[PDB]
This record gives structure tokens, sequence and C-alpha cells, in this order.
RNA sequence: GCUGGGAUGUUGGCUUAGAAGCAGCCAUCAUUUAAAGAGUGCGUAACAGCUCACCAGC
């Protein structure tokens, strides 16, 4: 239901390192 | 290089889309007009694109024949495959429907002929508990 | 042992946020093949990537 770069529906993912 | 299936007029959505190739290089916008574009021709259906990204961000893409599962569930009348192929029956086609399904992804099958092009689409139908009458 | 290949439907169906050979359940066909499992293990969030089966040359 969140993280950062890490699921594939709803909406986050990733974005950087 | 990356791939979905994204159906046929429609696309930009965060979830489906965006964040996918969004993560790679890829700008967005430009795909989903691209793509919706061509997308035209063939509507309603999904279909698989295989987007490919060259090292200055920019892309191109390849559109194929929808999967032969979506095709199978089309025909079938149904919208979803049996949660246990073989053992529960969902749905059924006629063999002229897998003539069918076999001639419309035969641009993507690699069959020498329309009799080995059904013996594949009866190979994913088998697998989505869909019958063959 | 070494090198190369290990392919197509297809990310199989379901499930799931995802579930792409490899969490889990069901199925495990077909094609093109010299050969290549709806995949042995590692791996990824899922992909990717590595590896094994299998085949070929030496």
């Amino acid at each position: 239901i969140a993280s950062a770069s890490c699921t594939t529906x709803i909406c986050t993912c990733s974005c950087s390192s | 290089q990356i791939k979905l299936q994204l159906p046929a007029g429609k696309a930009t959505p965060a979830p489906p889309v965006g964040p996918a190739l969004g993560q790679h290089g890829v700008n967005i916008m430009e795909f989903c007009k691209r793509f919706n574009a061509e997308t035209a021709d063939k509507a309603g259906m999904i279909l698989p694109v295989v987007i490919t990204v060259y090292e200055d961000k920019s892309f191109t893409f390849i559109i194929k024949t929808p999967p032969a599962s979506f095709l199978l569930k089309k025909a079938a009348g149904i919208e979803k495959g049996s949660s246990e192929p073989k053992r529960k029956i969902v749905g059924k086609v006629t063999r002229k429907q897998i003539e069918e399904i076999a001639k419309t992804k035969m641009p993507d099958l690699n069959a020498n002929s329309l009799e080995a092009a059904m013996k594949i689409i009866e190979g994913t139908a088998k697998s989505m508990g869909i019958e063959v009458v």
C-alpha cells in the first residue's frame, strides 16, 4: 500500500538510490 | 527494452503504465498518445507492445497481436480463466474459433501450418479451462 | 571439460499491490527444432540477470 519502487498496481515503485 | 500489455485506445495511468517504463527513462506522454494512435485501427482489445528505449531516453515500440489467453477469453465470452484449469471448465469455443484466433495471432506464431497454429492456440485454451467443441 | 545455443504462443490460467519458469493453487499443452521444462537453483518489488535440464561443435 506504500513503499518506494516496489509494486505494480497502486503507484509507487522506485525513484532514486 | 520494456514490454507490457496495454489496452487498445488508452494509456497514461500511473499504476498501469507510468511507473513501469517511466522508471527506465521513457517519457510517458509521448508513448500514451503514440501508442493510442495506431492502436486505433484495433480498439477494445488488449494488445502487447514491446517498448525499446535508447541511451538518449528516446524510444520506439512494436505492437503485436493480443495474447492467446485474451482472445480465448473473448471467444468463450468469459471474463476470466478457470481458477483450476482442466479440473473446472469455465467456458468453451468451437474448433472454427480456434482457427480464427490461430489466424489472428499467426504473425506472432511460428507454426508452419494453420494446423500447427491451432494446436498452439489449443494449448493455451487447455491451460485456462476453456474447452473446444 | 570447453565454447555456442537454450527458441515461439507466453508475462500459460488463477491468485496477488506484484506473482513474468522459480510465494502459492491449477494446468504442464502446442509450435519451431540439432535441442530447449509452461522450467533445477540463485536472484528482482515485480521484471532483469546468473544457473540447470536439453542440443551442437571440439
